[PDB]
């Protein structure tokens, strides 16, 4: 039967109009793989058919209208959306070009011009159902210049005939006349597809008096009145984008200006200082602050207060003075959209109570950004970068990516969109924009998009995104030092939710060796590791469990990587921080659980003994755990790291010989907490060298699951920090009971052989890191 | 077993408690320091009591003998009934003030916390049993809060609701099997009037604000109906509900209920089991924590929309779970989605299970691909 | 750093456009000032030839915004801007001169309570349920805006609401947003003295306060509860103290004085921690005013509350531990006084001490 | 595999050789006699280098005797074309194709 049969069938109205939704919402929210299989149950040209269609009723035509923007345009236009928040503009001559008002001052059209800032191009691809036999799929394609004349011819036949106010309305009202006509107008504003001779042609439906019946010239409804709102949001976009645009334009022609002149100005001061000195001693100052000081003092003659400190002429001057004119003028510091938008808004709300929610917030938002547009402007000028033009493709193609990492932030994670993510974030890291140029890369907002997906998943399935994720953010953080500063913000969250790589290692990597960061920690967000570290020394994993492990009495797995996020935040650029090195032992105490099974006091076992048993441990495969995990290292470990972190909080020798009294009391308390017979004694461990022979084959011991020396160094750095060498005697039996017998043995696995077996490695590093430095020290 | 338990344990109903003096008339006078009052648990009607087995607990109503459920609001632990004043009395303790001790008045023991915290509290949170004790602690005095008049009907509701759906549960149970043969019913007659009356009752009590109601209005009768849903929930009324429709489910039609309850008896199946899928909807439309429930019992719901009896509310309860909770939209599988669109195939063109496909596909702003994948390839490629 | 300091003319071109855009934003964009609050507000306001006009249609949609059963309010840049913008629109010797300044200052406020905007500050109050940030901020300067000089209308109509709908949540979150506020510290204070210790220089960068943080906010949620009791009401001296008909009451005035124990407590702490040091640094004077400011306001807000001899609030306050503040507050005030007089550098510091007391 | 029926003859002298573009018009339809796909629809020749393995193979053993200009019908068996798998949304599993392939061009 005829669809248009549908006007008296309305049982089947509502169950195709329902089929319609069921279509849009399957291919809904970036699925361009089920798109390209809707493009065989509801083709190209039935789409187009129905657009055109004068007797559809409503319910289909609306449906239509927006399947056709569901499979074709939605996915194009949302990332595009994306995009126009942020505004790269490239120093090209065509940028150079850019003047805010057209030559001959009056404003020129909105949208009607040439822009420069950086937008991908929007990509699709062809639907055809005989190709062979994976990549994200693109969107289906549809001719766009056909579709874009259409829409202008559809919306320009629905206007001239809106003012007639004939009994025909297409679709069955005007809200169906209008609103589908329009909804396709404005996507295909956003996406990119008009011309300037088309935006022509859409103002002047719009207001043919302003920009030269309009779709103002006859009342409407609310449901248009808010699609109209949507319009007038796209010009009030284009104008704001016009201000950045053209405030770049005169930055690039303004600053060789103050680059010349600062040249030959200091070719004059070349000139002077000889034979004429002590009267330019201090106008030297300007060239030798930091750039931006430089820039931030030549800018400075507004005021008239500040006039001749300002050492540029003033010629220079006046052209910073008429662009500020000009822009002032531009933001309005009818005849114009601004005033036009403000009329049209102020009418309709006084004209009836409006009842939409979202119309009054249309509405109202277009108000304001009418009234303030120089705070509008001064609220994008952060998302403003310029880049060379040669710069220009890497930085498109880390756009690309960027879109994709945001595009998935709206699809609940799955395998392919791990996928999607992995490759974006591998590919974002391997481009020179995002080393070159930091401050773009907080601009964007990368570090909060990545975040964000990490919270997702976290908030585990998926390790893989996790640890893309968690190394990507790491990266940013060495990048630059704003950009620790930046994720810092965010210590918060991450010790929340704290292979190696995890969302821990992202905390310790915002404030490893920045002081400055350190002296930010909230004594909380340090107080949260420690009870993290106190749930992990009383139980042990489930993960081990399900592993079938001896399951002791508590996992050392999770306490030694929450004893290193505790030693970055203590320790930096070789100094104590010694406000972050009195907390976290107060915190320790408090919950004397944190030290682990010995240490604990009653039915306590010496630090040395608790050593030793691990060491009786490390062999027996029984008590070591039926592989990628293994026990007899993992209570080294945990003990290992609690030692140098205690080591790390022991004050330096400022507070140690300036008699403070809280440096002493931390230290006495420090001393209390660990004997030194023990400490001498894990010194004096004997240490299964790589051993020779044995039928002739190198067999050398697993230190990756041995008493690696590395253990001990942690116990010489406590020693020299707390214990100190301060009695000869002293010093002559730690050389025989423990540092002796290994320096030997390295020396003896100075053979060509073993020169080069992991553990010889191994002990080489302990030797020049530990030893030998506290030798070269106590050398007197 | 009594206990003092923190968190939202003290916005829901099993916290509730009802003072009710040892004097008929007169009972509603100013509460006076150390008084003789019962005190009755108001969701179960269990009276406060001193047992000689286990010390405090909450004894039924047919062993409270005012020398166990007897007790004493005593304002210091000095020692210290008056004689009935015939009028609303002096007024003595307040609201949100006035510490009082609770005495049992022939024990003497003061109500108290007991100190043991054991392993289970070695890392949970606290929930100290309350213990009567011979001198107690010196910070065991307790406010006295008011709770809504809407909050005191909701948990006398279901005081009266659990027992009548009991007596209905305990009933198709008497004759789980049991055929009737061609004699009579097998027990005592079922609550079948009260049953359908009750539930009609509840049904409207849950029923969505109005349209025209006036904006202000509007959003104060929905955090209402939220708080009464979220009531009758954590005191499991949406298992109650579900454990009637289980019992009422194993019978195919009317009359495979007759060969069990009787031919009167079966006169009303089909409407029992309608007003039960009605007002489990009513209880968990709109609410994310009622619609969260169904993410272990989604099999449930999906393996009963074939069933002609009562084929619109199940749907209409799969609709409300579906559009509310986003978790379980990540539960669904393909045998799930064969089944919704099944009903399409037996039970023609109804645009309800094309809006309960939609809300599959994405929830709040998200999609679920695996959803939309699986409706593309079931739904579509067939064409019929 | 003075030898390899590279002047602007080696720069490449994006890397000075793109410092210059900073600079010209900081010091010309930002700089200037447009006056278009009274203007907008101005044209909101007028009807053409009853139904709500422009301005009464955006009081309304925010206080559907504020009823709307959400968990937690939300972020709404468009809020905070209209709330300044209407903020700003009510801000602007003889006796005919300073009736003239008070008669225009109540129409313009006028402009506002005649539209729902006391209705709508108590409910997004109301509706932040005790969160600390920008849109409890906005809302705030908002009803200081339209309450200040005591305007008996706002006043009256504002608890006229609070009694009606009987809601215990602007009280409960009054009192969240009280226990919230900062309170004086050393810590951060030690820190951030280190901090600077460290120096001003980067590579190719310029380094940019987490003590007495929100002493603006603290200032404006006192200024806020003073103002509510401004001209001596009895009725709102006696409703900060028992909320009658509503299920549970917050006495607002015992938890001000609860804060006040806080601030004297840090206070003190500060003087022990100086009184060693013979002059007081430049920024323990920052921060010592900061704090002085914030009990100066406390201070008054606690005299609004019981400046009418309201008897209740009298007796609430002698039985509250008000005595203990006060008792230790003397001690700084004493001490502080012989301390700050042996220099003159810091006399400003000790005029603000005088008015304190 | 594929049954090439003729509809209409076409020049029966060029062949497409290997590497040749060709440019076909066509309609597909499922064997029941449904409609997936068209190119006269979407208003565009389809083109695809033959020897490539871009199209399915029925597709490329059936377009390969057909000459330019000629019109005929393919019934591709699911084993020269998409087979048990299918084109998940568009084609179930286990079909056989019915095309009208006109081979307009020749590169």
């Amino acid at each position: 039967m005829d669809i248009l049969e549908l006007s008296e069938r309305l049982d089947l109205q509502r169950f195709h109009s329902h089929t319609l939704r069921l279509y849009r919402a399957v291919c809904a929210l970036g699925n361009n793989r089920v798109a390209h299989a809707l493009c065989s149950h509801v083709d190209q040209a039935q789409l187009l058919h129905a657009l055109e269609d004068a007797h559809l009723p409503g319910p289909l035509r609306a449906g239509y209208y927006d399947l056709l923007i569901s499979i074709h345009l939605e996915s194009a236009c949302r990332s595009r959306r994306s995009m126009l928040s942020e505004y790269i503009v490239p120093l090209t001559p065509e940028t150079r070009a850019i003047t805010l008002f057209p030559p001959g001052r009056r404003h020129g059209l909105p949208g009607v011009g040439v822009t420069t800032s950086l937008r991908p191009p929007h990509h699709f691809s062809p639907p055809c159902f005989v190709a062979a036999l994976a990549p994200a799929r693109l969107s289906p394609a549809i001719p766009l210049e056909a579709l874009r004349d259409k829409a202008l011819r559809m919306l320009g036949e629905a206007v001239r005939d809106g003012g007639q106010h004939a009994r025909d309305p297409v679709g069955g009202s005007v809200e169906f006349q209008f609103v589908p006509v329009l909804k396709l107008v404005s996507t295909l504003l956003v996406m990119g597809i008009f011309g300037d001779e088309d935006v022509k042609q859409i103002l002047k439906m719009i207001e043919p008096e302003v920009f030269t019946e309009g779709l103002l010239q006859m009342k409407l409804p609310e449901s248009v009145k808010l699609q109209m709102c949507n319009l007038l949001e796209y010009f009030c976009d284009q104008e704001l984008q016009h201000r950045v645009e053209s405030l770049a334009a005169f930055a690039e022609r303004y600053v060789d200006k103050l680059q010349a002149n600062q040249r030959s100005r200091y070719a004059l001061l070349m000139r002077a200082f000889t034979m004429s000195a002590a009267e330019t001693a201090r106008r030297t100052r300007e060239f030798r602050s930091p750039p931006q000081e430089q820039i931030n003092m030549l800018l400075h003659f507004k005021d008239e207060a500040d006039e001749e400190d300002c050492p540029l002429p003033e010629d220079i001057r006046q052209d910073l003075q008429d662009f500020h004119q000009d822009l002032l003028a531009h933001c309005g510091i009818p005849q114009s959209l601004q005033e036009l938008v403000s009329h049209m808004v102020v009418r309709w709300a006084q004209e009836d109570y409006v009842q939409s929610p979202e119309l009054v917030r249309a509405m109202f938002s277009l108000l304001h950004r009418q009234y303030d547009g120089l705070g509008e402007l001064l609220r994008a000028l952060p998302r403003a970068y310029t880049i060379s033009p040669s710069s220009v493709e890497d930085t498109m193609s880390l756009l690309e990516c960027l879109g994709q990492i945001r595009s998935l932030l709206i699809v609940q994670m799955g395998p392919q969109e791990e996928n999607l993510m992995i490759q974006s974030i591998g590919n974002i890291m391997n481009n020179k924009v995002f080393y070159q140029h930091p401050n773009l890369m907080r601009a964007l907002g990368m570090h909060e998009t990545v975040m964000e997906v990490m919270v997702n998943v976290l908030g585990i399935r998926f390790p893989k995104m996790v640890t893309s994720c968690c190394r990507f953010l790491c990266y940013f953080c060495r990048i630059s030092r704003q950009n620790q500063r930046s994720m810092f913000d965010h210590l918060s969250y991450l010790l929340e939710n704290s292979q190696g790589s995890t969302p821990l290692d992202v905390a310790a990597a915002s404030v490893i060796d920045n002081n400055e960061l350190a002296l930010a920690l909230q004594e909380q967000d340090l107080e949260k590791v420690v009870s993290y570290l106190a749930g992990c020394g009383l139980q042990s994993c489930p993960m081990l469990l399900a592993k079938g492990y001896p399951d002791i009495g508590w996992n050392p797995c999770g306490g030694e990587r929450y004893l290193d996020f505790l030693r970055f935040a203590v320790f930096v650029n070789g100094e104590s921080v010694e406000e972050n090195a009195n907390v976290v032992v107060r915190l320790l105490i408090r919950k004397p659980e944190c030290f682990g099974p010995a240490l604990r006091g009653e039915g306590g076992s010496g630090l040395l003994a608790a050593i030793e048993e691990a060491i009786r441990i490390s062999e027996d495969p029984a008590r070591d755990g039926p592989n990628r995990v293994h026990l007899g290292h993992a209570i080294m470990s945990f003990y290992a790291a609690l030692i140098d972190l205690l080591g790390r909080c022991a004050p330096e020798m400022h507070l140690i010989q300036a008699g403070k009294g809280e440096a002493l009391r931390i230290r006495a308390i420090l001393r209390s907490l660990v004997p030194l017979d023990d400490l001498v004694g894990i010194i004096s461990l004997p240490l299964q060298i790589p051993t020779l022979g044995k039928d002739g084959a190198l067999v050398q011991p697993k230190m990756s699951a041995s008493f690696v020396p590395d253990h001990k160094a942690s116990m010489v750095l406590f020693l020299d920090r707390v214990y100190g060498i301060e009695n000869q005697d002293f010093l002559l039996h730690v050389l025989d009971v423990g540092f002796l017998p290994d320096m030997r043995a390295a020396a003896s696995l100075d053979t060509a052989t073993f020169s080069t077996t992991e553990m010889a490695l191994a002990l080489n590093r302990y030797l020049c890191l530990a030893v030998l430095p506290l030798i070269t020290k106590c050398a007197p | 077993l009594v206990y003092y338990e923190g968190g939202a344990v003290c916005t829901h109903a099993r916290s509730l408690w009802r003072l009710e003096p040892l004097r008929i008339s007169w009972s509603g006078s100013h509460l006076r320091w150390g008084q003789p009052l019962r005190i009755r648990h108001v969701t179960t009607g269990r009276y406060l009591a001193l047992t000689e087995d286990q010390g405090l607990v909450v004894v039924d109503a047919c062993k409270a003998h005012t020398k166990a459920t007897s007790f004493c609001f005593r304002v210091s632990k000095e020692k210290l009934p008056k004689r009935d004043v015939e009028g609303m009395g002096p007024p003595e303790i307040k609201y949100g003030e006035s510490l009082c001790f609770v005495q049992h008045v022939a024990s003497g023991l003061w109500l108290t916390y007991a100190a043991p915290d054991p392993k289970a509290l070695r890392l949970g949170v606290l929930k100290k049993k309350a213990i009567l004790h011979q001198e107690g602690h010196m910070d065991d005095a307790l406010f006295l809060t008011r709770c809504q008049q809407e909050e005191s009907q909701a948990a006398r509701m279901i005081h009266s609701t659990a027992g009548l759906y009991n007596q209905f549960i305990k009933g198709l149970d008497s004759f789980s099997g049991k055929p009737r043969g061609s004699g009579p019913p097998a027990g005592p007659a079922l609550p079948i009037e009260a049953v359908i009356l009750s539930l009609q009752d509840l049904i409207g009590y849950f029923e969505p604000p109005s349209e025209e109601l006036q904006h202000e209005e509007k959003q104060s009768k929905l955090r209402s109906l939220r708080n009464r849903q979220s009531l009758f929930q954590e005191e499991g009324m949406l298992s109650l509900v579900l454990n009637c429709i289980d019992r009422l489910n194993v019978y195919t039609t009317a009359a495979h209920f007759a060969e069990y309850a009787g031919e009167e008896a079966a006169e009303s199946w089909k409407e029992i089991v309608n007003l039960l899928y009605e007002l489990l909807a009513s209880l968990i439309r709109g609410n994310r924590a009622n619609c969260a429930l169904f993410s272990t019992n989604l099999d449930w719901v999906v393996s009963k929309l074939d069933r002609l009896e009562a084929s619109s509310g199940i749907l209409e309860v799969l609709y409300c779970v579906l559009i509310e909770s986003p978790e379980v939209l990540n539960i669904i599988q393909e045998n799930h989605i064969k089944s919704i669109i099944s009903l399409l195939d037996k039970h023609g063109r109804n645009h309800k299970v094309l809006d309960v496909l939609c809300s599959l596909c994405v929830c709040n702003g998200v999609a679920v691909r695996s959803n939309q994948d699986l409706i593309t390839e079931n739904l579509l490629p067939g064409r019929e | 750093a003075c030898f390899r300091m590279t002047p602007l003319y080696n720069l490449p071109t994006h890397r000075a456009c793109n410092m210059f855009l900073e600079s010209y934003k900081a010091a010309w964009i930002l700089t200037e000032d447009h006056s278009f609050e009274d203007r907008m507000i101005d044209d909101l306001s007028k009807a053409g030839e009853k139904k709500p006009d422009p301005l009464h249609q955006l009081v309304l949609h925010f206080s559907r915004t504020a009823l709307t059963e959400k968990s937690k309010l939300d972020e709404d840049y468009l809020y905070m801007a209209y709330a300044d913008i209407m903020a700003k629109s009510c801000h602007l010797v003889s006796f005919e001169e300073k009736e003239m300044e008070k008669q225009r200052l109540l129409y313009q406020q006028s402009r506002l309570h005649t539209r729902g905007a006391a209705e709508m500050v108590l409910q997004m109050i109301s509706a932040c349920k005790g969160e600390t940030g920008a849109m409890v901020s906005s809302t705030l300067k908002l009803g200081i805006s339209i309450l200040n000089g005591g305007n008996a209308e706002v006043q009256q109509k504002m608890l006229d609401y609070l009694k009606d709908k009987k809601e215990v949540g602007f009280f409960q979150s009054i009192q969240a947003l009280m226990q919230t506020c900062s309170v004086l510290d050393l810590n951060a204070f030690e820190r951030q003295n280190k901090a600077e210790g460290l120096g001003m220089v980067n590579e190719d960068g310029t380094v940019i306060e987490k003590v007495m943080a929100d002493d603006e906010f603290t200032q404006d949620l006192f200024r806020f509860l003073q103002l509510l009791c401004e001209g001596h009401n009895n009725d709102f001296q006696n409703y900060l103290r028992t909320q009658t008909g509503n299920t549970t009451t917050i006495n607002i005035i015992i938890c001000t004085v609860d804060y006040l124990l806080r601030l004297q407590e840090s206070i003190s702490d500060f003087y022990w921690y100086y009184s060693g040091k013979d002059v007081i640094e430049e920024q323990g004077k920052r921060n010592f005013s900061k704090a002085m400011s914030v009990a100066k306001q406390v201070f008054n807000s606690l005299t609004e509350y019981i400046q009418g001899p309201c008897t209740g609030n009298q007796q609430s306050l002698a039985h509250s531990r008000l005595w203990d503040a006060v008792v230790g507050f003397l001690h700084v005030f004493a001490h502080m006084m012989m301390k700050l007089a042996q220099d003159s550098s810091q006399i400003e510091l000790l005029k603000e001490l005088l008015d304190l007391q | 595999g594929v049954e090439i029926e003729t509809i209409s003859p076409g020049d029966g002298r060029t062949f497409p050789k290997k590497g040749q573009t060709c440019v076909v018009h066509y309609t597909g339809m499922l064997q029941n006699g449904k409609k997936f796909d068209s190119s006269r629809d979407r208003n565009k020749p389809f083109k695809f280098r033959i020897g490539k393995q871009e199209v399915i193979k029925g597709f490329e053993e059936g377009a390969a005797q057909m000459s330019l200009g000629q019109r005929a019908k393919l019934t591709c068996t699911p084993d020269v074309a998409y087979g048990a798998t299918g084109h998940p949304g568009v084609i179930p599993p286990n079909a056989t194709l019915i095309f009208d392939v006109e081979l307009l061009n020749l590169e």
